[PDB]
RNA sequence: UAAUUGCGAUAACGAACGAGACCUUAACCUACUAAAUAGUGGUGCUAGCAUUUGCUGGUUAUCCACUUCUUAGAGGGACUAUCGGUUUCAAGCCGAUGGAAGUUUGAGGCAAUAACAGGUCUGUGAUGCCCUUAGACGUUCUGGGCCGCACGCGCGCUACACUGACGGAGCCAGCGAGUCUAACCUUGGCCGAGAGGUCUUGGUAAUCUUGUGAAACUCCGUCGUGCUGGGGAUAGAGCAUUGUAAUUAUUGCUCUUCAACGAGGAAUUCCUAGUAAGCGCAAGUCAUCAGCUUGCGUUGAUUACGUCCCUGCCCUUUGUACACACC
């Protein structure tokens, strides 16, 4: 990679990787393609990022929220349950740990495994409460792509934050677990069960 | 005198002043090498300008930055801005234009407001609540 | 299990008494030249892609 | 929601009325006109005024405009 | 640190000072199941008895235990500051004591009786099972008695 | 004070809460606010003398 | 002397307040409209603006 | 190449200078150590037992190495932390003016710090020497 | 300050403020012009304070 | 009190023979195999690192990780 | 449209108050004027490490130069600009590019006509009438009382822990405020475990406290799911501070005591971006006392960018025997 040194030294794998490939903590944004139709444009992956933290303005407009890098969309939704409100440094490290955990098992750039668990828990259709006179039936509705990524993000983190509650396993161990089961969905994960149950109730009224 | 430029960058309150002079390539933050900087998960945020434009850009220039004010994160975003603004301010007055408009182009592409100071800022809270938007609580009767 | 992909052609409006539901016409990208108007749940712009789980049915109004 | 007041749309009326052989569809020069040609009490009202007389100017070039 | 081995040497649940103490907890918080010995007081005593806090209450050579008991009921002889002590300047003899185990219940009786026998308002308040320390009793303190 | 029985927690704890403890605002006269109780009224002379009347406006 | 700049100008205003009061009661029948107080070397000048000076 | 202590990371310098001050044996470690709590706004004494006076001596050193002059009071405020007031909100609280003043005195008796004019305590000319030394010695472990 | 004289209403707070601006200008001159310059340039509402020396 | 506070010589050798095939080993994972509370569990992590087996690809307090030896 | 904000329709035309304009604050000025009460580089004097020049500090004037940073004067700047979609091609809306900034730029100040027996005679030496006026409802002085506890309601603070407590360690803000005829903000040196004490010190303040070295937070360890070291009520014992006075414990420290609470029924509050929430700080009060309040910055999300289902109110049409106006 044609190394270099000026006065204050820059470490070797730091010197190396960045200049060549612009990659994660260390992980590949190349390859890692969204495994389901749609869900692209609504999952980021390129532009690549070093670590998930940003000053990003994703609020000011309706759909620029989707343009947020997807991993930071996963970290952002970690830090909450108001004791943890704020504390993105807390979450970012849990994610780096989490990714390292998933990486350990079954190879697979874990950023891609994260891409897989999001695609696999998004409900294709759901139900809402129609008035229709008081006692309210359920008009099944297909749900938007943005709400399929959003709900997956919320469903995954919540199920791990709720499971990791009151036990030795760390958040990053359950976060990774919950993702590992949902990357190819095994229906052992909190998230998958709720996805399949919503899609069951939507099928059961129509 | 040697060729030098001063720059700065700001995030929230934090202001990070920079000095870019022709030199052997030290990169230092307040007293210390850019390889410390910790919070340390954020470290690559301040690495970012060196890497996006390639590490060889710093061999003819010395880099020092002092961050007063802000907080343990805003300081990291204030420095990285002064570093990139300083690298581009140097090719403004010293090496030619086409090299500078090539640097801005490759910071702006990726970016995170690297040449451009973010506008966000605390809103004043107002009476009736503990927050800016937040009101307190009411039970009616 | 027959996935049915459909591209939002236009945005018709917000139904439901609540108003979270949107009315949209969709051209399925596998065999175009045929259209269905659907009810969505989350937010939607032009040229999105819904997954219709069952291909033939549609609604209009929501109370 | 940006909707110009009547004082803005009223002043743009009289300006394009008598000063059309002057101005342009460039905001910046029209702004400087409203200094030398007109007495306004603030910088903001003037950019607002001139900005709208620029718009009314911009569409008179294609089709007439009532008023 | 070090993976240790031992054999059969350590016993779980060893009794001292008329109370029962589980082994397999780290010895500093083990002694806290006696009354009158706080986390700080346990910590100072073991630092004084030349014991390793790294150890549990499990291992703890029998000799180390009697030493540990000794310092507890004789704090001022073993160079313990006496502002570290739950009874300073006594009430009658004025000596500084650390009242230990089932004895701290006694002195609670002792003092409470002192105020009552004297008819001081503080004892009057304990007699009625109220809050002595002077907090408002209107709202707080309902389930209680 | 200590000798007297019928004192202290345990004694009150065994009595019963009056139902006046759980009562409400009581409000006592709102819907009469607009209705003047004085029974005076005023008169049209005494107001026109003080505040002037619309019939003398010219002068 | 020796009073801080902040506490100075504050007290300077309170001094004006107590001043304008005392005249508005005293000059009422004289049409007292206000004052101003100019501070100089040698002197502190107080101008009573009323509508009737021959009475003041 | 030349070396400062600013060229070394925060903790590995204070871990090294702790082991060094521990290896030494020339200390003055006042002796209420192990019995004291370091702050009113604390709960338990340090888990270092024998130790942590070297840790704070090292810490105090590098802090005075950095800057012009700092006192006992500054070190209390610096070393203090949030006190849990029980059922009432947290408040910042200063740490002990004894531990620090005795750390300054000991490190002055050992000649790493001197009583600076204008006030406070300044890094010693001999402290620069020896601190820059062990700094490099830790950078050199990474060689 | 609360706007209300007494107790009642949604609690409205109204903050008054007074702004104090302070300048200083350093001159080197003789005794005569210092007195000529200080007696005149008198203005009501502005507080001029002329100190002396270097310490 | 529920077992995992101590050594129990049969347990030491269990750790020896039971940690291949673990792609994951850490504080939690050590307790998960029905043993070693998080005090002595952490000690096995530094000790299995004395030689062989666990590879230190993870750093710090709370989260730990190691894979098999090669 | 946020707006009787506009377009348009037009027996109306053309205006005024109010909205807007305006004002204040936060964002942008390597352009303007400057700064030992702000700060940078060069230079001496100088310490440490290295030495090849280097790296990292000391030094209210030993000098020179500068104004990027800080401060605040005068100006500049944005007018939803450019282009494109959308629409009566109207006011407008939406998207993209550029921009310090494009949600009324963000947030406030000011705010017409009118109404209410809203609150306030307990802010006033504003006040009518009534009452009392020396065994006083005047006034002061001693002591108590507003805190009194079977219990109902509301605002809150701390938790139920492992995204955690604890112990080392890294170490980063902004709004403030401070003593004259006086004892305010306190650096530093000692002594003390702490609370504190004590000898001095700068500051009427961008000059000193103070870089307010704040807290969350980051790092390395200890504990390991057990009402546990989560939690800190209750209580005993001692030491200090304010105050003439601390008992019904003003506040602070030390030891011990180690409760309830294992995420909370019906219900119900608040909130759309540097917002919510988590986190402290300063100011108010203040001799002493914040679990309150007014402002402040730190860390910093999820989810809408829609509708009338609920609740609330505004507008039309309509009825009226009301107009002291459905009390
Ligand atoms: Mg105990
Ligand atoms: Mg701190
Ligand atoms: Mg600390
Ligand atoms: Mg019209
Ligand atoms: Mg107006
Ligand atoms: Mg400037
Ligand atoms: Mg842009
Ligand atoms: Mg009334
Ligand atoms: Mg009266
Ligand atoms: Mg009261
Ligand atoms: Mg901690
Ligand atoms: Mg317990
Ligand atoms: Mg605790
Ligand atoms: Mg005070
Ligand atoms: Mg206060
Ligand atoms: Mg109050
Ligand atoms: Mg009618």
């Amino acid at each position: 990679f044609t190394p270099v040194v000026l006065a204050t030294p820059i470490p070797e794998e730091v010197q190396q990787a960045q200049t060549e490939i612009k990659l994660f903590n260390k992980w590949s944004f190349e390859e890692v393609e969204v495994k389901d139709a749609s869900l692209v444009d609504y999952v980021q992956v390129r532009q690549p990022i070093f670590v998930a933290h940003t000053a990003g303005r994703y609020a000011n407009k309706r759909f620029r929220k989707a343009q947020c890098p997807i991993i930071e969309r996963l970290t952002n939704s970690l830090m909450m349950n108001g004791r943890n409100n704020g504390k993105k440094l807390k979450a970012v490290r849990i994610i780096k740990h989490t990714l390292d955990i998933i990486n350990v098992l079954t190879d697979q750039n874990p950023i891609q495994v994260v891409v897989d668990a999001i695609t696999n828990t998004g409900p294709r259709e759901d139900t809402t409460r129609v008035g229709g006179g008081g006692a309210a039936r359920r008009q099944a509705v297909d749900v938007s792509p943005l709400r399929r990524v959003n709900q997956a993000i919320a469903l995954l983190t919540i199920g791990a934050r709720e499971a990791a509650f009151r036990n030795i396993k760390t958040i990053a161990e359950t976060l990774a677990e919950e993702l590992i089961n949902a990357a190819k969905g095994s229906s052992t994960s909190y998230a998958i069960k709720k996805k399949d149950e919503l899609e069951r109730v939507a099928k059961s009224n129509r | 005198a040697v060729p030098s430029v001063q720059t700065f960058g700001k995030k929230k309150s934090a202001t990070a002043v920079a000095h870019v002079k022709a030199g052997k390539g030290l990169i230092k933050v307040n007293g210390s090498p850019i390889t410390l900087v910790e919070p340390e998960i954020l470290r690559f945020k301040v690495y970012e300008p060196l890497l996006l434009v390639g590490l060889d850009k710093f061999s003819n220039i010395d880099i020092r930055v002092r961050v007063t004010g802000g907080g343990h994160v805003s300081q990291v975003y204030a420095i990285r801005q002064a570093i990139a603004k300083g690298l581009v301010a140097y090719h403004q007055k010293y090496v030619d234009e086409q090299s500078k408009n090539e640097l801005k182009k490759a910071f702006t592409s990726y970016d995170r407001t690297l040449l451009i100071a973010d506008s966000r800022r605390p809103e004043p809270k107002k009476f009736g609540g503990k927050g800016a938007r937040s009101r307190f609580q009411k039970s009616y009767r | 299990t027959p996935v049915t992909l459909a591209k939002v052609i236009k945005v018709l409006g917000r139904t439901g008494s609540r108003g979270g539901v949107t009315q949209v016409r969709v051209e399925f990208l596998e065999d175009t030249s045929r259209t269905i108007v659907r009810n969505v749940k989350g937010p939607v712009r032009e040229n999105d892609i819904l997954v219709l789980m069952e291909s033939e049915r549609e609604a209009r109004r929501l109370r | 929601g940006r909707v110009r007041t009547k004082t803005v749309k009223r002043a743009s009326k009289a300006l394009i009325e008598r000063y059309y052989p002057k101005l342009t569809l460039d905001f910046q020069t029209n702004k400087r006109l409203c200094d030398e040609i007109a007495t306004i009490q603030s910088k903001r009202l003037r950019n607002k005024i001139a900005g709208y007389t620029t718009h009314l100017m911009k569409r008179i070039q294609k089709g007439p405009v009532r008023g | 640190s070090l993976v240790v081995q031992e054999q059969g040497s350590f016993q779980h649940i060893l009794r001292l000072l008329n109370t029962n103490v589980d082994g397999n907890i780290k010895i500093v918080y083990a002694l806290t199941t006696i009354k009158g010995v706080g986390r700080r007081y346990s910590n100072l005593v073991c630092k004084k008895a030349d014991v390793d806090l790294h150890k549990r209450a499990g291992e703890l050579t029998q000799e180390e235990l009697e030493r540990i008991v000794q310092i507890m009921q004789n704090p001022t002889h073993y160079k313990i500051p006496a502002w570290f002590l739950n009874r300073q300047n006594d009430i009658t003899d004025g000596k500084d004591y650390h009242t230990l185990a089932n004895n701290v219940e006694s002195k609670l009786r002792d003092d409470l009786e002192r105020l009552k026998k004297i008819r001081a308002h503080r004892g009057i308040r304990h007699f009625w099972g109220l809050r002595v320390r002077g907090q408002h009793t209107k709202t707080t303190g309902r389930r209680r008695a | 004070a200590i000798r007297d029985k019928t004192a202290g927690r345990r004694n009150n704890r065994s009595k019963d809460v009056t139902d006046s403890a759980t009562t409400k605002k009581s409000n006592t006269r709102r819907a009469t606010d607009r209705h003047s109780r004085t029974g005076k009224t005023d008169t049209k002379k005494k107001v026109n003398q003080g505040w002037g009347d619309d019939k003398k406006e010219l002068s | 002397a020796l009073i801080s700049k902040k506490r100075k100008l504050v007290a300077d205003g309170v001094f004006y307040a107590e001043l304008n009061e005392f005249f508005t009661r005293e000059l009422a029948e004289e049409g007292y409209s206000g004052v101003e107080v100019r501070v100089t070397p040698t002197k502190t000048e107080v101008i009573i603006r009323a509508t009737r000076t021959q009475d003041v | 190449p030349g070396v400062s202590v600013r060229d070394v990371a925060a903790q590995d310098f204070i871990n090294a200078y702790a082991s060094f001050l521990q290896r030494q044996g020339k200390l003055e470690v006042p002796g209420y150590v192990d019995i004291v709590k370091t702050s009113s706004g604390n709960e338990m004494p340090p888990q270092d037992a024998e130790g942590w006076f070297y840790k704070r001596a090292a810490s105090v050193a590098r802090h005075i190495y950095m800057r012009k002059q700092v006192g006992v009071g500054k070190l209390n405020k610096l070393y203090g932390g949030a006190k849990s007031r029980g059922v009432r909100p947290y408040k910042h609280i200063d740490a002990s003016g004894s531990i620090n003043r005795k750390v300054l005195q000991a490190l002055e008796k050992i000649g790493i710090v001197e009583i600076s004019p204008k006030g406070g305590r300044r890094i010693s000319e001999n402290g620069q020497r020896d601190l820059d030394r062990i700094a490099a010695q830790t950078l050199e472990e990474d060689e | 300050t609360r706007k209300t004289p007494n107790g009642e209403g949604s609690k409205t707070w109204e903050t008054y403020e007074m702004r104090i601006h302070k300048r200083y200008i350093d001159l080197e001159a003789p005794v005569q012009i210092v007195k000529r310059i200080t007696q005149i340039t008198i203005e009501p509402g502005v507080d001029v304070e002329v100190v002396v020396a270097s310490n | 009190a529920q077992h995992a506070v101590i050594l129990d010589q049969e347990k030491y050798d269990r750790i020896l023979k039971e940690v291949p095939t673990y792609r994951y080993v850490s504080v939690s994972v050590l307790v998960d195999r029905l043993k070693i509370g998080g005090s002595l569990a952490r000690i096995a992590l530094r000790h299995l690192e004395k030689e062989g087996i666990i590879k230190p690809i993870s750093k710090h307090s709370k989260q730990a990780i190691y894979t098999r030896a090669t």
